[PDB]
């Protein structure tokens, strides 16, 4: 085994990185780039859907783990898969199923159809980063691996930023209506088309044929490598003069098996404690990042609440008698009017409220009304005509001899308003996406001459102690800073742990252990979501000691990882 | 199916008290609109009251208020209905119904289910 | 000059003095007032006050040098007057009716100022029988409009050459068109009083009667106006002066619609909306007074005089509190200084010195409070700073602050309060 990884090392160090290797690289980057722009649709989609999809807080919620659901299940699918049938094939298949079902969740009605056909997509989107950086990795050389690899982080940036811009650039027009986000979600449904139609044109890894038992088609591509790359750098008198490589229903259950196989083989006595370490430090990691990254926002969204409940106005004792109305009113309070003889026409209301009023022989007709209710008021003799008043709405009221006709039709459920305050969504998304680049361009320079190990500890401990600084900024102009801060300062411990899991497995079991270490990921991802959103107004010091205490359970199992630098790939 | 049974009737002396009581046997109870009706000798079923889904608001229909208090007990999965001051008008049929809607209605085809009934006798 | 014409040009001036009322402009004329007539403060002095019974009159007989001036003699009439603000169960019932408050007629032609609900009417007539009417109808805002319970003055002009002009505190509020008229031979007694009146509780303030020989032209009458407002002495919210032990509710004139409360005793306070009443069907509205801290004046050592040092009160659960600064208390941008209300805190002094100046719009009814503090410096004119003091709402809280200082000659100014006590010709409907 270990002869042939330095005979496959040989052959591609001398040919040198070169046209195919930036071919590979960008054609593989669309697909990154697809991963991207898949895990931000739902959320800039929630606030214009929740109306046309009747969605509850419940569906919200649902519709907000999905992604990552779907992206568990296909990580390890897809991962377990390729290490059998090649990595080309299956990141075709399992690209080309996210780009039909994301494009078929663009017209789909029903709220149940549209959650089946996210998680689909997202089960097609999970494998793009273990078959990707897997594929990439066997095409290189030892002298400059992690640079080359920690490159390929740079495309899931660009298909944030891409989703951001799509969505500030086709949501907010709201007077098009299929209205917009459909229109959004179908748009950003693109890059995984583009990463098929860019991915047909390359050849499947020599290392997989190898690993297979056929060293003519490792052969071929291998040919097909050496005359791109010499054909690039202007020598065609050069020849391939390297010879042969070294020679080392019932379908479906040996493939299940061969997976299961690859599975196991992975807690065997050399890797049980490599698979240990990489474990915790992949869950952990994922844990904290998740977490945080989701709950600056809702702090952000508490804080304009407390903002908003500080900025409204009370009416006492107003009295109006024989008085029409038509004027929409919004963040107030009027609190024990008396209205006798009222005519209220086209009144649109935004979280109003009443309190101890009495309305007697009024007249409401067309009022729209969000976050608007009646509380220990009276009716007497009043009419509500093509109305938005609904039976919630009156809490500790009392009616007499009031009527609803034609009551107006639409979404029981309230805060489904058309239009929510998501411009700060996009924008704050935005910044902490642009956070990133900074820590990308630092871990791909100093990847190689820090090392992997060296890299990881220090970003994680950096971000374990920057998590300390949480209480610092009680602003809403502080929680930005603190986004950016921690996005850009934990990426590189990212990309140092792609790097390091890729070089750390055998070549026949990389895809595989690389993909259940994601799903993995995923689900810390799922399990530090769903615990932090529960910290939002309750306190401070929670979500720093969570996320502190994981970090550094991290760094302590990643300083016990081994160094891969400067060693062959194997 | 909401199945809606009443009790507390029988034969009253004018301008005295009573109270008519209507058990659900449905877990689901607390979505729907209680509503009381009552039918007259040679009259049809005319909307008394109604209450809402959280026990907070009332619906009363005209010339009842002052005599018909409406209430529901959600821990007992029960609703009320307490009459006073019966005069010899009052004598009918008192029917208990469900509306599952999010409007409140006094139209007796908008309930969706429907009590057996009791008798009141004045 | 304009002084010289405007006396002149005058036939008759009541004047009332030693509770006597009689004819200052030079020209003896004989004045007769029944007992029941009143005296109520007045602008510069005491004003009559006409009740509604068979006992209120004042009877002016003009002398024989002056009793055929109105024939075809063009004439000014001239008076301060107070009106109650009308109900609305009295708009209703006596809306239409037409009570004359004033009037010379031949007992006949002659004129009257009358009263029709919330309208003032100025009527001729002559001997051919032919009737020249003005009916100007007040504003539909109670708390600025004219007929309500403040001070106003009326001169009404009269060209035979070309029209009749109504002014309403110095400003043109009406016109007609006298063209063509007969002779009024007007009848040589002028009645001060209501007549016609099927209201009990109808009673007006009538203050500085007088009559003018010619048509006055804008200037005399602004020179009028402003002749009779002076500063020497601060008036209330209707006019009437500013007085020293009793209670008063502050309106800021830049925000009219807002209150003044309380936080806490020891704290500070800030302006909320008001209550208001509005009605479509007689198309009336306002904001209902009487709401908020009560304040009371009381000499830092009974008639406020402008530039008096004063201590202001705060009642509230029957004990007054003192308003102040506290020494280095907390304030905004560290220039608008935060008054607090009965502060007591051992080891810190508190400056409660302010002084009661008139600095601003004299023809308005409104008064500024500069503070001084112990060393005889000035804290500042009072005024509100809008900000958000701890974790309570974004109010506008009272301050005092030298910032106003740089802004007197601006239109409108938040300095400015208008001083109001309970009156029994407002009640909020
Ligand atoms: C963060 C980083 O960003 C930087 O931070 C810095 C610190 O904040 C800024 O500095 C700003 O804040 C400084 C504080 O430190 C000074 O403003 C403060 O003035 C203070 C004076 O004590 C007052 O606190 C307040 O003034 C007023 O006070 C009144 C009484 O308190 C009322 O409260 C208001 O008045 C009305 C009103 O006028 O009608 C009432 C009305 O009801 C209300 N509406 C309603 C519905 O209620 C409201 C509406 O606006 C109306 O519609 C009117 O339009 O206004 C208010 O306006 C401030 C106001 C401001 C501007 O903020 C500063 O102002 C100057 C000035 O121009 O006078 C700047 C000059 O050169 C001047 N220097 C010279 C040589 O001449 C200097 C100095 O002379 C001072 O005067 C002291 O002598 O002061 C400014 O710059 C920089 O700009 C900025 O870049
Ligand atoms: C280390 C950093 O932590 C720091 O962080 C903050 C700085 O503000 C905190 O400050 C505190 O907060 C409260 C907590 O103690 C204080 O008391 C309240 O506490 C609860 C809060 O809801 C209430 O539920 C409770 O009911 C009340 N408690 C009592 C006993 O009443 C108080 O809140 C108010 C308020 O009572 O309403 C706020 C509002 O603004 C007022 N106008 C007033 C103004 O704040 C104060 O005047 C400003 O301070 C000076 C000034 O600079 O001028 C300084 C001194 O001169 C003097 N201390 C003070 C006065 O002279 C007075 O003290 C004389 O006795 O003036 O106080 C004060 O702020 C903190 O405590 C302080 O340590
Ligand atoms: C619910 O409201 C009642 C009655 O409201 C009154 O009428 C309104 C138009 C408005 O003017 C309210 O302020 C009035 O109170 C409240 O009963 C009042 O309770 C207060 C305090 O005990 C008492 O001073 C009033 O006289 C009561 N008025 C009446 C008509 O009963 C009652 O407190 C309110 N309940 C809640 C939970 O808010
Ligand atoms: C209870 O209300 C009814 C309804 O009056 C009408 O209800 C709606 C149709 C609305 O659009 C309005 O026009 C009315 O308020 C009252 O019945 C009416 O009573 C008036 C009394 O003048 C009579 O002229 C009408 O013909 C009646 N209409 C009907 C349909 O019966 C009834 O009086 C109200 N009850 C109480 C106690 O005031
Ligand atoms: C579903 C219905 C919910 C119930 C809604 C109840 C809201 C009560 C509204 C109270 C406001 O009442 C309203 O206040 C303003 C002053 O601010 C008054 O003043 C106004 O009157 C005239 C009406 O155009 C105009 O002169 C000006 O607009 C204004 O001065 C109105 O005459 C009164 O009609
Ligand atoms: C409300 O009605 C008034 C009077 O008809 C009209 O001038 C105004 O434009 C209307 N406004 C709206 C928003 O309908």
């Amino acid at each position: 085994r270990e002869e042939l990884a330095q005979q496959y090392e040989a052959i591609l160090r001398e040919c040198g990185h070169g046209r195919f290797q930036w071919t590979l690289y960008f054609v593989l980057g669309l697909a990154l780039m697809a991963d991207g722009v898949e895990v931000f649709v739902v959320g800039f989609v929630l606030p214009s859907a929740e109306k046309d999809m009747c969605l509850s807080d419940s569906n919200k919620g649902m519709l907000g783990l999905i992604v990552y659901l779907g992206m568990m299940v296909g990580a390890f699918l897809w991962g377990g898969l390729a290490d059998r049938l090649g990595r080309r094939q299956c990141l075709l298949i399992s690209l080309s199923v996210n780009s039909v079902f994301a494009f078929f969740s663009s017209f789909v009605q029903g709220y149940g159809t549209f959650l089946f056909c996210r998680l689909l997509s997202g089960v097609g989107i999970g494998g793009s980063i273990p078959i990707v950086f897997s594929y990439f990795s066997e095409f290189l050389a030892q002298e400059k691996r992690g640079e080359h690899l920690s490159w390929l982080c740079m495309f899931w940036m660009i298909g944030g930023v891409y989703a951001a811009a799509m969505a500030w650039a086709i949501i907010p027009h709201y007077g098009w209506s299929f209205h917009s986000w459909r229109v959004f979600v179908l748009v950003c449904a693109f890059p995984s088309v583009f990463a098929i139609g860019a991915l047909t044109t390359q050849p499947e890894s020599p290392r997989f044929f190898l690993e297979n038992g056929k060293h003519d088609e490792a052969w071929m591509v291998l040919k097909q490598v050496h005359d791109t790359n010499m054909r690039a750098k202007g020598h065609p008198e050069r020849v391939f003069s390297v010879t042969h490589i070294k020679t080392i229903g019932v379908r479906a259950l040996s493939l299940g098996g061969q997976v299961w196989g690859n599975f196991l083989s992975c807690f065997g006595p050399e890797y049980r404690r490599i698979t240990l370490m990489m474990m915790g430090v992949w869950f952990t990691m994922s844990f904290s990042y998740y977490g945080l990254t989701v709950w600056f926002p809702d702090m952000i969204r508490h804080l304009q609440a407390v903002d908003y409940a500080a900025r409204t106005k009370v009416f006492p004792g107003e009295r109006v008698e024989h008085v029409t109305f038509n004027f929409t009113l919004e963040n107030q309070i009027h609190r024990g009017g008396q209205y006798f003889n009222d005519k209220f026409i086209g009144l649109r209301l935004k979280s109003v409220s009443f309190e101890d009023s009495l309305f007697e022989e009024c007249y409401f007709e067309d009022v729209t009304s969000s976050n608007t209710f009646f509380r220990n008021c009276t009716f007497i003799n009043t009419v509500f005509y093509n109305t938005d008043l609904f039976e919630y709405k009156f809490v500790n009221s009392r009616l007499v001899n009031s009527t609803f006709l034609h009551n107006k039709e639409g979404c029981p459920l309230d805060v489904t308003g058309t239009g929510e305050g998501a411009y700060m969504v996009y924008f704050v998304s935005f910044l902490g996406t642009l956070a990133v680049l900074p820590g990308n361009i630092v871990s791909a320079l100093l990847m190689d001459k820090i090392g992997r190990l060296r890299m990881l500890a220090g970003s994680s401990v950096m971000s374990c102690v920057s998590c300390f600084f949480l209480s610092f900024g009680n602003s809403e102009s502080a929680m930005i800073a603190l986004l950016c801060l921690f996005g850009g300062v934990s990426i590189a411990s990212w990309n140092a742990l792609d790097v390091l899991t890729v070089e750390l497995y055998p070549s026949d079991k990389r895809t595989t252990a690389f993909g259940f270490l994601n799903a993995l990921c995923k689900l810390a991802a799922v399990l530090g979501i769903s615990i932090f959103t529960s910290f939002v107004g309750i306190t401070k010091a929670a979500p720093i000691l969570f996320a502190s205490a994981a970090l550094a359970l991290g760094s302590s199992l990643a300083l016990k990882l081994p160094e891969t630098r400067g060693q062959v790939l194997q | 199916q909401v199945q809606l049974v009443e009790s507390g009737g029988g034969l009253v002396q004018a301008g005295g008290s009573l109270r008519l009581s209507c058990a659900a046997s449905g877990r689901t109870f607390s979505r729907f609109i209680m509503g009381w009706f009552r039918q007259a000798p040679g009259k049809e079923r005319e909307f008394v009251a109604a209450v809402g889904k959280s026990g907070d608001t009332t619906y009363y229909a005209d010339s009842m208020s002052g005599r018909f208090a409406i209430s529901r007990d959600n821990a007992k999965n029960t609703v009320y209905l307490q009459m006073i001051s019966l005069k010899p008008e009052d004598t009918a049929v008192y029917y208990c119904a469900a509306d599952s809607s999010y409007f409140y209605h006094t139209h007796e085809s908008e309930y969706d289910y429907w009590g057996q009934g009791t008798q009141v006798t004045v | 000059d304009i002084d010289v014409i405007l006396k002149k040009s005058t036939i008759l001036n009541l004047d009332i003095n030693n509770d006597i009322i009689s004819d200052i402009s030079g020209f003896n004329s004989s004045v007769i007032t029944y007992p029941d007539a009143q005296l109520v403060p007045g602008i510069n002095g005491k004003a009559i006050h006409l009740v509604n019974n068979e006992s209120s009159e004042v009877i002016v007989h003009k002398a024989m040098d002056i009793e055929y001036n109105d024939m075809f003699n063009n004439f000014t009439v001239s008076f301060w007057l107070r009106v109650p603000k009308v109900s609305a169960s009295h708009l209703e019932q006596y809306g239409t009716n037409e009570y004359s408050i004033i009037s010379s007629m031949k007992k006949g032609s002659g004129w009257s100022v009358s009263l029709k609900g919330n309208n003032l009417i100025w009527t001729l007539k002559d001997s051919a029988g032919e009737v020249r009417q003005i009916t100007f109808r007040d504003l539909p805002d109670k708390f600025n409009a004219y007929l309500a319970n403040k001070w106003v003055f009326i001169t009404i002009t009269n060209d035979r050459l070309s029209s009749a002009n109504l002014y309403i505190n110095g400003v043109l509020m009406g016109s007609a068109e006298i063209t063509g008229l007969g002779a009024i031979r007007e009848d040589n007694n002028i009645t001060l009083k209501l007549d016609r009146c099927n209201n009990n509780n109808q009673y007006v303030s009538i203050d500085k009667f007088r009559i003018f020989c010619k048509a006055l032209n804008p200037k005399e009458i602004e020179k009028l106006y402003t002749s009779y407002l002076s500063i020497t002495f601060l008036r209330d919210f209707w006019g009437n002066p500013l007085r020293y032990d009793t209670e008063y509710y502050l309106i800021p004139v830049a925000s009219s619609s807002k209150d003044v409360q309380l936080k806490n005793i020891t704290d500070y306070m800030y302006l909320t909306n008001a209550p208001s009443y509005t009605n479509g069907k007689l198309n009336i509205y306002y904001r209902r007074l009487y709401n908020g801290l009560k304040f009371i004046i009381k000499r830092y050592t009974s008639f406020v005089k402008s530039g008096d040092f004063i201590k202001l009160y705060v009642s509230y659960n029957n004990n007054e509190h003192i308003v102040g600064y506290p020494k280095d208390g907390n304030a905004f941008n560290n220039l608008d200084r935060i008054l607090r209300v009965g502060y007591n805190a051992p080891g810190i002094p508190l400056y409660k010195k302010m002084e009661a100046v008139k600095l601003r719009d004299l023809k308005t009814y409104s008064v500024q409070l500069k503070l001084y503090d112990d060393k005889n410096a000035s804290l500042g004119l009072v005024g509100t700073h809008n900000g958000q003091i701890g974790n309570d709402p974004n109010r506008d809280i009272l301050i005092a602050s030298n910032w106003y200082f740089n802004h007197l000659k601006d239109k409108i100014l938040g300095c400015d309060w208008y001083f109001v006590p309970t009156d029994e010709g407002w009640t909020n409907d």
